[PDB]
């Protein structure tokens, strides 16, 4: 009932426990649109409801937090989601974004190119991805687990996400990956979150909350995407823009979460408990350095 | 002694009847903020809209050098408050107007240092 006054709807746990088979996604309100406040872009609204939803989780929020945002360019050459993330994150939060095509951003640093050209040696406290190739929307061919940028994203998490860090990765019915679902079980908690403003879309954000570096539970990613579609197909979500009008509690609470540098041996059950509760980040606190690989070629003959 | 003057070009295009730059990124906010011109988080008051700063910067948006000799952008990574009556052309507004160094309001759209 009251879902319309939420920022959105998370996949209920009972649907996560099922063992459904993959069906085509058929949403009754497909095509319908939410009524946005005057002059507000869909992507600002969408990122705002996502951040409102994240305010209800146990995100680690250290001093000198580090956030990286993939797929942040739009078809208009600006970065609306990045602007929302920066409004949300505490002032001074290091924010890096990237996209395949050139765009103008409020991020502290921006890297243009395929995400695989992106390297950093630093770990990150929060990874956000809106990468999406709309060609993977073909309803005339089987809906298989997809690779491409999702393969980079799986590796970036295992390699570059600090312990206790969190992620939100955009998926759709056809833009999805089985290993990323599997990786969700390497966090203390996970969900698929549908924003109320885009509830007519099969989009969701796969949210992993407080990364533990290891499987906590075993997830078959093929089965779970089927469970997600099953949830969507049987639980129509009413399009709502209601949460966008109340911004008074929007800023991410600066928790001063502690940062420690530890080895794989020093990760005991006490540590893991604190990770799981959003009270600990494990990574170095060195300087942040990023780079973009550049292919060099001379076409003159 | 040649450099392109982008500010004049935009001003002249607007006077020729040109359509203002679009897709400035309007933020959701409380509209109970301080009203100051350029801030680290949206600070729109009741008669203002807040925008992502980069998207309202002529130099950012045109892929050209900033007038600063260091090239630093005063808008990128911040939020600019535009009077609601001028929000159809935020880039125009930021170009033409100047922020009070003292109180932090737009001269002529908030600043009252010059009173009493
Ligand atoms: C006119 C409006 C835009 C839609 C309106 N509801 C409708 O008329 N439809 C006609 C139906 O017979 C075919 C069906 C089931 O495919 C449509 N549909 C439902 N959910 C969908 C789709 C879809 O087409 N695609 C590509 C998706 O991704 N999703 C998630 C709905
Ligand atoms: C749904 S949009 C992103 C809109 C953006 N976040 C905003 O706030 O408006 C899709 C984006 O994902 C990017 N993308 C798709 N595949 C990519 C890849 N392999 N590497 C980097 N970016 C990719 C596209 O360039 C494209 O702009
Ligand atoms: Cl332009
Ligand atoms: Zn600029
Ligand atoms: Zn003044």
């Amino acid at each position: 009932s009251s879902q319309a006054w939420q920022p959105g709807v998370a996949m209920p746990n009972l649907y996560k426990m099922q063992r459904m088979l993959l069906e085509k996604c058929d949403l009754q309100n497909y095509g319908d649109s939410a009524t946005l406040p005057k002059g507000i872009m869909m992507n600002v609204a969408k990122y705002t409801q996502l951040c409102q939803y994240l305010n209800t989780l146990t995100l680690a929020v250290p001093y000198n937090m580090r956030v990286i945002h993939f797929g942040a360019g739009s078809d208009k050459g600006v970065a609306p989601g990045t602007a929302v993330l920066r409004q949300w994150l505490p002032t001074g939060t290091l924010l890096v974004d990237s996209d395949l095509n050139d765009f103008v951003s409020d991020a502290d640093s921006t890297l243009i190119g395929d995400c695989a050209t992106v390297h950093t040696a630093n770990k990150w406290d929060l990874i956000i991805s809106d990468m999406y190739d709309p060609k993977t929307k073909n309803v005339t061919k089987e809906n298989d687990s997809k690779e491409g940028f999702f393969t980079y994203i799986c590796g970036f998490i295992q390699q570059k996400l600090a312990l206790g860090g969190s992620v939100a990765i955009k998926i759709t019915e056809h833009s999805w990956n089985a290993d990323l679902y599997k990786l969700m079980g390497h966090f203390a908690w996970w969900t698929a979150f549908v924003t109320n403003v885009n509830a007519s879309s099969s989009e969701a954000f796969l949210i992993g909350c407080n990364y533990l570096g290891k499987p906590r539970e075993q997830i078959d990613g093929y089965v779970m995407h089927a469970n997600y579609i099953f949830w969507r197909n049987t639980n129509p979500i009413q399009l709502s823009s209601y949460s966008l009008f109340d911004m008074s509690k929007f800023p991410l609470k600066l928790r001063g979460t502690a940062v420690m540098s530890l080895k794989e041996g020093q990760i005991n059950d006490m540590i893991l408990s604190l990770l799981s509760k959003g009270r600990l980040i494990i990574r170095e606190n060195n300087r942040v350095v990023i780079s973009s690989d550049v292919l060099v070629n001379n076409e003159n003959l | 002694a040649f450099a392109v003057d982008a500010a004049k070009a935009y001003k002249d295009y607007l006077a020729s009847g040109g359509q203002p730059i679009t897709n400035c990124v309007k933020m959701l906010c409380t509209h109970t903020g301080t009203g100051q011109a350029i801030t680290v988080t949206p600070e729109a008051n009741m008669d203002q809209e807040s925008f992502g700063g980069a998207s309202c910067c002529l130099y950012c948006r045109c892929h050209i050098d900033h007038p600063n000799p260091k090239g630093f952008c005063d808008l990128k990574g911040k939020y600019v408050q535009i009077p609601t009556t001028c929000a159809n052309d935020p880039v125009g507004f930021t170009l033409k107007n100047t922020v009070c160094t003292v109180c932090g309001m737009w001269k002529g759209y908030g600043c009252s240092c010059d009173q009493l």
